[PDB]
């Protein structure tokens, strides 16, 4: 959980949120 | 659950495999080798090339399983000529060549300044200033041409653009690479970058012991290219460091990535400079070639170009001019970048070394195996994308979220995806906003342009565009 540390650079937890999601956020 | 050895394979002799690869397809067509291999062996195969064995996959469902079992500190394939150069000449390594805890430490530091929304919002006016100047260059060329019109190969200009862009967000200073008279030393840097990649290829499947022996000339040239990269990155960073002490003010305006790291980060100076070197070198050939492909795809599909323009004009009006706002109003533009990277990946593969054993397609793959996702072959694969030779950005908008499951792989996945992903996305989206507002793009005597493998994938031959004031 939170491996990238609240940076929106993973998915362990906007248009960019959509991209991280199509591969399966808590910090946003 | 079948054993590893049962995975379809050309054979166990890596040097023989390498031989057949070179004679039938060639080093600069590795992406075709993958396509042909999948047509030959089905959806999964293993190949030893020289000393390195990988399992190759194409199916987004296998991809999902791969990235599912990923550990806290993932490793991808390391490029042997790059690694050897750094070791033998003892150059400081950045995030790209580190593993485990030392990688995490750099990545986390850099992520706060390069991937984080709070930081990346500052990039907007810095990138826009470069894009706006690129548009000016072209307007000048149209005026000079005297025909209401400009035709030309703009590859060199796209390299200079990409260089202004990455230097501007890192240093907060213009390098003047879009002016009529250009810094020849900065050009020498830009060229070294392409040389570094190009000279990587003849050494790709060989252990360092065989480089100096059979690729002596290529190795020599490769070393010279990295020397330019490192010399000038060092000079830039060092000058910046001292000038900071010469003007020493706690500025309230945003000043760039370097200023932020040097002023408030857990990284040592040597770590910082190593990563500045990599971000600079990483940023020149990537966004530039991708933009070139995008412009090519807009010229190939004029209807799609019309739709994208209309979206951007609407978005500029709706946002009453504000760039930050615009960027939330161009979903078709963003999808078109995704569509460009599917047909034209920069990276032929993604790779992970397994931490634990893993089953894929009922085959047992042991820990420490290299698995490679054939990203190029995937994007051309008619069973994974409907009508794959067609440039269709709407594909990424579909509410059938089965159609986009693990398909957007151009920048990789998870904690070790592209570090420059936000810089690249923002730079390309802003670049294309500005171009779409100013020019119509065509290619006279248009023909199919193929792909060559120059470590990064690049067009096989030049693309000469025609630009019309809009
Ligand atoms: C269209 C533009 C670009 C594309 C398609 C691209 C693609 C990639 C890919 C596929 C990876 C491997 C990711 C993985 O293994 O999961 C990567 C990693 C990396 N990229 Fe990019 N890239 C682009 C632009 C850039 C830029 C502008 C920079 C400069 C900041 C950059 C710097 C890096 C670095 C340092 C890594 C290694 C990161 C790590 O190991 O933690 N890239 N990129
Ligand atoms: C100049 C460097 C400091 C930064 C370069 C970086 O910005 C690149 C271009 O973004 C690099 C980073 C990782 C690289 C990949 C790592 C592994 C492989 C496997 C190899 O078989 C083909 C090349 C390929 C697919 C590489 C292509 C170029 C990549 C994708
Ligand atoms: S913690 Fe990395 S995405 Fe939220």
């Amino acid at each position: 959980f939170g491996a990238c540390e609240g940076t929106l650079a993973c998915s362990t937890c906007t248009d960019e949120e959509n991209d991280m999601l199509d591969l399966a956020l808590g910090c946003q | 659950p079948r054993p590893f050895n049962e995975i379809p394979s050309p054979g166990d002799n890596g040097w023989l495999n390498l031989y057949h690869f070179w004679r039938e397809t060639g080093t600069h067509k590795v992406h075709l080798h993958h396509v042909q291999n999948f047509q030959k062996y089905g959806p999964i195969y293993r190949e030893k090339l020289g000393n390195v064995e990988s399992v190759y996959v194409i199916d987004p469902e296998d991809v999902a399983l791969l990235f599912k079992s990923e550990g806290p500190n993932p490793e991808r394939f390391l490029i042997p000529p790059w690694v050897a150069y750094h070791q033998y000449y003892q150059r400081p390594i950045g995030v790209l060549l580190k593993k485990s805890a030392a990688w995490k430490k750099d990545r986390v530091a850099l992520n706060q300044e390069v991937m984080a929304p709070e930081a990346t919002k500052n990039f907007l006016p810095l990138l826009d200033a470069v894009s706006r100047d690129f548009v000016s260059v072209l307007h000048r060329r149209i005026k000079k041409a005297g025909s209401g019109n400009y035709s030309g190969d703009i590859s060199d200009d796209l390299f200079r653009f990409a260089f202004e862009s990455i230097t501007n967000v890192i240093f907060g200073e213009r390098q003047g690479m879009l002016e009529e008279v250009v810094n020849p030393e900065a050009q020498r840097f830009i060229d070294a970058i392409y040389q570094m990649f190009h000279t990587s290829v003849p050494m790709l499947n060989l252990p360092p012991d065989l480089f100096r022996l059979f690729r002596t000339k290529t190795w020599k040239d490769h070393v010279a290219a990295w020397d330019v990269i490192f010399s000038k990155a060092d000079i830039y960073t060092q000058n910046f460091y001292w000038e900071l002490r010469q003007k020493g003010s706690v500025h309230h305006d945003y000043r760039g990535i370097l200023y932020r790291l040097l002023g408030d980060s857990k990284m040592s100076f040597e770590d910082i400079k190593a990563n500045v070197t990599e971000m600079l070198a990483g940023g020149v050939d990537t966004t530039s070639m991708t933009l070139q492909w995008h412009l090519y795809e807009m010229a190939r599909n004029l209807k799609v170009q019309d739709m994208l323009r209309a979206e951007v004009l609407a978005a500029r009006h709706q946002a009453q001019g504000d760039m930050a706002t615009m960027l939330q109003l161009v979903p078709l533009l963003k999808a078109s970048i995704k569509e460009t990277l599917r047909l034209h990946p920069i990276s032929v593969t993604l790779q992970r070394y397994l931490v634990n054993d893993l089953v894929l397609r009922d085959y047992m793959i042991p820990a420490k195996t290299l698995v490679q996702v054939a990203i190029y072959a995937l994007g051309r694969e008619p069973t994974f994308f409907f009508d794959p030779e067609n440039f269709d950005p709407t594909r990424w908008l579909s509410k059938d979220k089965n159609i986009t499951y693990f398909r957007n792989l151009g920048f990789g996945w998870g904690v070790r995806q592209c570090l420059g992903r936000r810089i690249a996305e923002l730079e390309m989206t802003i670049f294309l906003i500005n171009m779409l507002e100013n020019f119509r793009v065509e290619i006279q005597h248009l023909s199919d342009v193929g792909t060559t493998f120059n470590l990064i994938l690049m067009p096989e031959k030049p693309i000469s565009f025609t630009f019309w004031p809009f």
